[PDB]
């Protein structure tokens, strides 16, 4: 239901026609003009191709304390707190996952070298037994 | 009024939070299944040729 | 601290512009609680089936996600099975080629 | 988001490019094969035309903007009622003179 | 232009003018019902004047 | 400005924070694909050299029986 980039149910629901991916209106307009492409893949896209999927989302239910101007803004507060509290942790998870990937790549390179070497070992072993 | 808010619907609110937790945790394996597909596809091609 | 809704203290009592600040906070929190009780009455009057619907939608997302999981599991398993069959079709021929070597 | 026919939220939403209405893939499949047209707009609708596709800050700010506008409109009609209750009162304070001077005339 | 206090000060200013408007609600409502009261007594005063004038002319002709 | 401007700029900054977060998720998806390559590939390479060393010691036992004969 959620805009792929957003992750929660769009309040201005829009799919692009060319893609198959439903998007946030303001966000995906910014993004189509921000790289020129479809952010799901990198496909080239234009801003009108957006299709206004609007079936009147108005279902977002007031919770118990959130039903309040003091409450709605306090949860606004901890909400932005949590949005950045997720983004920065994703920054460092990228860093450690990326580091792990680099280590794995180096290990893979070492493995390829060993396989290349051990293959010379076996090929010469067999050519020798042929004598 | 907020007390009765709790008493009446906060059960539905427990249920909704339970469902969003369930859906998020299950997505956390849905996309891991996605990477399972990617790797098994890579090895399909690999052993294949 | 402002939320506790307090009038000017000792060193702020005598000055009336401080009571203008008190007008600000006291009136603001007054209508705070008024539109608060309005929203609460509005949902407990109305909201019940709205929460019904949105919890239904959370369950819908739930089950659709597990459906995606079962599908991905299925297609990936089928691919894996195909790979296993291919592995079998090769290992036998390799083994026999080596024994005839 | 809901299915533009049923009023229940689609489990597997499809979208017809022509009208942009959100439909349920089996439900739109049925209405098209029966009708060949769109159930809300009435244009011709085919089987390939359909693409298979509260606490958060966009909806939260929509809620903020909602309460802002609703408050200001209520107080806008309240502004109107105040100016009403003092136009009538100001003509009343206009007419609180003849009480005095008619009671001086009687 | 927006405060570089970005979420701290953005939230503090959000709340400050939110409650300024919520205060503009209260004083406007307050003078509104104040004037509603003054109008109610003014309508009463009109009716009272009418009673007094009727009594006065009753005294006048008799 | 006050409330429409505040909410507009809040909408903008959430948009920008989320474009950053999707940059995170996109690079992360690239990286987890890189992982699904790498870790599985190193398992496969352990398998490769295992096959090849069994092949080695098999040819070694072949030559060993050969020169046992003569």
């Amino acid at each position: 239901m959620f805009c792929s980039i957003s992750g929660t149910v769009p309040e201005q629901g829009v799919v692009s026609t060319k893609s198959g991916h439903l998007f946030e209106k303001s966000l995906i307009e910014k993004y189509v003009r921000e790289t020129g492409k479809c952010p799901v893949t990198g496909e080239p896209l234009s801003t009108e191709d957006l299709l206004p999927l609007k079936v009147n989302k108005t279902v977002k239910p007031r919770t118990a304390p959130a039903t309040s101007i003091p409450g709605l803004l306090s949860l606004f507060h901890d909400e932005w707190d949590a949005n950045m509290l997720e983004l920065h942790n994703t920054r460092t998870q990228l860093h450690q996952t990326r580091q792990e990937l680099s280590h794995a790549l180096y290990q893979h390179d070492a493995a390829t070298r060993v396989i290349a070497r051990l293959l010379k070992e076996r090929d010469e072993a067999r050519a020798a037994l042929a004598d | 009024l907020e007390g009765k808010l709790g008493l009446l619907l906060g059960g539905l609110q427990r249920r909704h939070g339970d469902l969003t937790g369930r859906v998020g945790e299950l997505w956390a394996q849905v996309r891991d299944a996605a990477q399972e597909l990617v790797c098994f596809k890579a090895l399909h091609e690999r052993e294949l040729r | 601290v402002r939320y506790r809704l307090e009038p000017p203290p000792q060193a702020r009592r005598g000055d009336v512009g401080a009571w203008k600040s008190s007008l600000d906070n006291a009136a603001a929190q007054l209508e705070h609680q008024h539109l608060r009780i309005l929203n609460q009455e509005l949902l407990l009057k109305y909201g019940d089936k709205a929460w019904r619907a949105q919890v239904a939608l959370d369950e819908a997302a739930v089950r659709g996600l597990e459906a995606q999981l079962a599908a991905l599991r299925k297609e990936t398993d089928g691919l894996n099975r195909e790979r296993k069959l291919q592995q079998h079709a090769a290992g036998s021929e390799l083994s026999k080629l080596e024994r005839q070597y």
